[PDB]
């Protein structure tokens, strides 16, 4: 999967947005949380669009916000 | 803007 | 310490709202973390004012952010 | 969301 020009992204629909959004931020969590990786991009995705877009360009702050997720996933279970 | 752990699951 | 009422926070300027919610943030972490509360008390005070002022009321999801902030931190290292 | 490892601590 290519990546989506910002020019792309603002020519795209809400809904064609978290489909293209969601695609690449599930390829990037599936390489650090596998089993998990649909629930951490179920999470990212209700960020702005601005901001899910940011951590594909990003891989430092990707790795850091799912860190985030999981440990917001473990106190849930407690 | 915490991040949700009851959100929907995403599926490619 | 006595609690602080919706609306005498939102008179408080940011650094008096700040030490009033760390000061009462920081007695309940310390009943949980007594060793970490500083440094939890202080990953909390990044919240906007109302999101910490609404751990203060909210005892289960407080003990919840602790241990967020425990899981963070043990990651870190 | 902010859950920030380096945040400065908090002494009252």
């Amino acid at each position: 999967l290519p990546p989506i020009t910002p020019q792309e992204l603002e020519s795209m629909s809400p809904q064609e947005q978290r489909a293209a959004l969601g695609d690449r931020l599930f390829l990037k969590v599936y390489e650090i949380a596998p089993e998990l990786a649909p629930k951490i991009t179920g999470m990212f995705l209700e960020m702005k669009p601005k901001e899910a877009y940011e951590l594909l360009n990003d891989q430092k702050r990707l790795e850091e916000r799912v860190t985030e997720a999981l440990c917001v996933l473990k106190a849930h279970q407690t | 803007h915490h991040m949700n752990p009851n959100a929907t699951e995403f599926m490619p």
